[PDB]
């Protein structure tokens, strides 16, 4: 009569208990140190990847909210085809797309998701970098139901 | 087997109602048709089911049935509906045959 | 004479009986409740008016129509529901308060009931609450359901019945579809093997191609009836209004007996009184003052007690029940 | 568009033969049943054949033209197609195919696309 | 108070269906796909996969809303009509007049000028509802906003008009046992709750 | 042991401020909602409700969690 | 239904022999919402039943 | 049983007269503890009844 209320809706950072086995599951908190060994046949020598003769970065309409709010558009004159990867090396800023087809000549559209309101960072690709400079303004959104990818 | 007929023609100037008639024996038991025909054009599907129509026919055109009688009733009669219309159905226990009426004129 | 799927029949669970109770009315002010079913009641098989027997679904496979009469019929919420009127679809009857309502038909040892949720409060009309509308008191302006079977609440639209699918109808024999109809009677059939195939057979038909009877409808081609537009029932494509039929027992005006609450006892002092009250069952005293702010104040009292209020040179006015408004003014 | 057309009219002697055909275009031949029916110079309008879906299994045909034309179909190219038999003079008429659209419940079927139609005359 | 109306459900169990617009009170229609729904017979259908429904459902004024039922109204200047008894000498009248100084009241050689009224009042809020003769100064909302939930929920011109307009927060369900039946939820009758 | 048919209450209607909601909430009978914060401190909150109402939930950046009858679970972050 | 107490009665005739003991009984339902009846249509959660 | 009012009820057959009148009777008990029967086992305390 006076059990109050079961761990299952009040345990904090909300992850479900399961029984048999008793456990908490999905429970997001602090962080957790990785170190991976990759097998070096994964990677491939610099040469037989497409270098990138120049790029320059133009960010599109930006919004800085839990979701890949903005885009952006890279142009880009390369040597070759390949499949150079991209990577945003803002602590702030998570891309959309990791790796993306890329030709001789032209420009690629890609999306990302923010937490400030100036985009103001540096993306490589195939190693090469760039920085691009805009204003991302505020969430005219105001409650989603996702989590923030960006602190 | 059932017999569909039609009165052979119907007058009406425009601005008033007019009911086209079909008679069979205990037709009011089935679901009539009615197709709307200028020669030589083919005929368009005007009711089905003896109270719908297809997409886009005006709001005037309705239809009822009961017992020996169908009816295709417009309303505000124009000198566009001067047509041909035939009675239809499908009597299923003669070997899936599809009865269309004598005719009837605008 | 159609059956509905009442959620809660005789046993425990829901299924498809001809008492299911679709709607229920309780707004006439003596707490009489007007109930809607599938069944006729005050007919016969061909329909004529009889009020000492009704008619009413079968639970078989040709599924006709079968009679009773009005002794076998109860209603009940909490204790048993005395029958005031009856009227095909329609019923109205007063009983005690209660959160559910039943129709039960007991055909001997066959007792079907269905049982639908309503709450269903005992209320009364006027300042004092009562559970009797007394012998002496005021006659008030309420609102009551008319007795009389032949009024009209409004109207209700019926159409042609929609399907009645059988399987009894359908035969398995060495993997392989028949349709047996009842004796001369010509039951519409349909099926799909493959092609879809329609037709109207009136004896043992064989069909080809088939071997689950899955795949195989028939039903008696009937548009004998009129049928309420229910949710219960698949419906026919042409559900055009094919009739319109009265709400008997309309909700009629007239005048009730509401009680006269204790003569209050006055007490006064110095701009401002003291009435002492007497209210063995729930009653309304509402005071308001007459000047430029009303300051009105209600409450519902029982037992006795003393109240204290405030009166201005400007005077105050108060209904104690259904008395008649008493003003006074101070000095 | 949803559009029929037919082709393979024109004259011919009692007693001879044709293949009528008629080409669909914008939607799905393999669904739908399919009709030929018939209009008689100053006449009314009379069914004539059904082939029904996908496959065309079951096909039904008016009282007298059975056993001498036979309607048939090809889902590959959606075509509709009849072949008549030993024609007869009041054979000549304009053939419309028509689509069918039939609902399972009542069984109904009314034609809702109609192509142009094309003459046939059987005449000495 | 509003009568949910739910139509009888539709079933085309190998074709399609689609949602077509009507013009009743709030009215809501939706699609199924596969459902193969049971009647009487434990099947009402051929082709029991890809078996289309389609789930109605709208809203009337109650057939006993001919008594029970609230109308609402937008007061303006009260006008103050007095009815008035003299005597002067040793003849006495009564009449009836306004009270705007501009209005006279007259018996049969008399004439009376009143009014203005030296302080202007109105017990009656701009917005009112009446029902069954009692009255309320409630802010009703205006005609065509219909809230759910709320009084004013249901509005017409009048009791027969056929121009019911309602926003009562209905939502049809898919259905769930093998049985046909339409599943439904409905938000509570606002005229009720406000009662 | 077996399984058992339970209800499907109303679907609330979140009225959104800064940092905060607004559900607007309806359950004729009595309804079981249960909400917990997704950071250090749950902050839970249980309450069973009849009628029609509002209740005013603040939502911090970190998140909110709340169970509204047997419905699933439902999960917001702030901005 | 519910109540205060159970009784039971054998009624062999006019002979209607009744025993009743006190239990307090009230009308338990599962899940978050309480009901009256179980609804037609409504999420299957797991409960435990006397078996028949 | 408690409940609002009385009613005596004479039944020649079809015919059931039933006259009903309002009170209010409660289920009431005697000593400090509230109890719905009474019990087999327990304190012999003075009370008054309508004798048989």
């Amino acid at each position: 009569n006076n059990s109050g209320r079961p761990l299952q809706e009040t345990a904090p950072f909300g992850c479900k208990i399961e029984v048999e086995p008793l456990r908490a599951s999905n429970c997001a908190y602090g962080h957790i140190p990785i170190s991976i060994d990759i097998p070096d046949a994964a990677f491939v020598r610099s040469s037989e990847s497409p270098t990138i003769l120049e790029v320059s970065c133009t960010v599109a309409d930006c919004i800085y909210s839990a979701d890949f709010g903005g885009s952006l558009t890279l142009q880009y004159k390369a040597d070759r085809e390949g499949h150079c990867p991209v990577h945003s090396h803002s602590t702030t800023a998570v891309l959309k797309e990791a790796t993306t087809h890329v030709t001789a000549v032209g420009s690629i559209t890609l999306h990302f998701s923010t937490s400030s309101p100036q985009a103001n960072f540096i993306v490589s690709l195939c190693g090469k970098k760039t920085t691009c400079n805009a204003e991302c303004k505020p969430p005219a959104d105001h409650i989603i139901g996702e989590p923030h990818k960006v602190d | 087997s059932y017999e569909l007929t039609q009165p052979p023609s119907v007058s009406a100037s425009p601005g008033q109602t007019a009911r086209i008639t079909c008679g069979g024996i205990n037709i009011g038991s089935e679901l009539v048709h009615w197709y709307q025909q200028k020669p030589p054009q083919a005929p368009v599907l005007v009711i089905y089911a003896n109270g719908e129509r297809p997409s886009g026919i005006p709001e005037r055109f309705s239809g009822s049935n009961s017992g020996n009688t169908a009816t295709l009733t417009i309303s505000g009669v124009e000198a566009g509906d001067e047509a041909d219309y035939y009675c239809q159905l499908w009597d299923i226990s003669s070997d899936h045959n599809y009865i269309f009426g004598d005719g009837t004129r605008l | 004479p159609y059956l509905g799927f009442c959620p809660y029949c005789r046993h425990s669970a829901p299924c498809f009986s001809p008492i299911k109770i679709e709607n229920v009315w309780d707004e006439s002010d003596d707490g009489s409740i007007r109930i809607q079913v599938s069944a006729q009641f005050g007919y016969n098989q061909a329909g004529t008016a009889d009020v000492t027997k009704f008619r009413y679904m079968s639970f078989d496979h040709d599924h006709d129509i079968k009679e009773d009469s009005m002794d076998k019929i109860a209603i009940s919420t909490s204790g048993p529901c005395r029958r005031l009127g009856h009227k095909g679809y329609f019923l109205l009857a007063q009983c005690p308060p209660g959160d559910s309502v039943t129709v039960s038909i007991t055909s001997g040892a066959s007792e079907n009931s269905c049982t639908v949720e309503k709450k269903i409060r005992r209320k009364f009309v006027g300042r004092e609450e009562y559970l009797f509308p007394p012998v002496h008191g005021k006659l008030v302006k309420c609102h009551v359901y008319d007795h009389l079977k032949e009024t009209s609440a409004g109207y209700i639209t019926m159409h042609r019945p929609g399907p009645h699918a059988y399987k009894s109808y359908l035969e398995e024999a060495s993997g392989e579809v028949y349709i047996k109809p009842p004796s001369g009677k010509n039951v519409t059939y349909e099926c799909k093997c493959g092609d879809y195939s329609t037709g109207i057979v009136s004896t043992r038909t064989k069909m080809n191609g088939c071997t689950k009877a899955k795949q195989c409808i028939a039903y008696k081609s009937d548009q004998t009836k009129w049928v309420f537009n229910s949710p219960d029932l698949i419906r026919h494509t042409d559900h055009s209004v094919q009739g319109k039929l009265h709400i008997p027992f309309r909700l009629t005006p007239t005048v009730c007996p509401v009680p006269l609450a204790h003569t209050p006892t006055v007490t006064k002092w110095f701009k401002g009184i003291t009435l002492h009250l007497t209210a063995t069952r729930p009653t309304l005293l509402t005071t308001r003052k007459l000047g430029l702010r009303a300051d009105a104040t209600a409450e519902w009292i029982t037992g006795t007690t003393s109240r204290n209020f405030s009166v201005g040179r400007e005077g105050l006015e108060y209904v104690w029940g259904n008395h008649e408004p008493v003003r006074v003014w101070a000095q | 568009e949803v559009q029929l057309v037919e082709s393979g009219g024109g004259l011919v002697q009692p007693g001879g033969s044709l293949r009528l055909s008629c080409v669909a275009s914008g939607f799905t031949f393999s669904d739908y049943r399919m009709a030929w029916v018939r209009q008689a110079t100053g006449k009314g309008l009379e069914w004539v054949s059904t082939i029904s879906q996908p496959s065309g299994t079951n096909t039904y045909y008016l009282d007298p033209v059975k056993g001498r034309f036979t309607v048939s179909r090809d889902n590959a190219k959606n075509t509709l197609y009849l072949q008549m038999h030993s024609l007869r003079a009041e054979d000549t008429a304009v053939y419309y195919c028509a689509r069918v659209v039939t609902e399972s419940r009542p069984p109904a079927a009314w034609f809702d696309v109609w192509g142009p139609g094309v003459l046939v005359t059987v005449s000495s | 108070r509003f009568h949910t109306v739910i139509p009888s459900p539709q079933v085309k169990c190998c074709g399609s269906l689609e949602c077509k617009a009507s013009s009743k009170a709030d009215y809501t229609c939706r699609v199924f796909g596969g459902v193969y729904p049971f009647m009487w017979g434990g099947a009402q259908c051929f082709c029991d996969s890809e078996n289309t429904q389609l789930s109605e459902a709208y809203v009337e004024f109650a057939p006993d809303c001919t008594i029970d039922h609230a109308v609402a109204l937008k007061v303006h200047t009260a006008a103050l009509k007095v009815g008035l008894r003299i005597v002067y000498g040793n003849t006495t009248a009564h009449l009836d007049t306004f009270v705007n100084g501009v209005t006279p009241g007259s018996s049969r050689d008399l004439k009376v000028i009143a009014g203005p009224i030296s302080a202007a009042f109105s017990p009656f809020d701009h917005k009112v509802v009446i029902r069954k003769g009692l009255v309320y100064n409630y802010d009703f909302p205006e005609y065509g906003a219909m809230k759910p939930g709320a009084f004013g929920d249901i509005q017409a011109s009048s009791l027969d008009a056929t121009d019911i307009v309602a926003r009562t927060d209905i939502r049809l369900l898919k259905p769930s046992v093998k049985n046909i039946h339409v599943p439904y939820t409905q938000a509570v009758s606002g005229y009720e709750m406000w009662k």
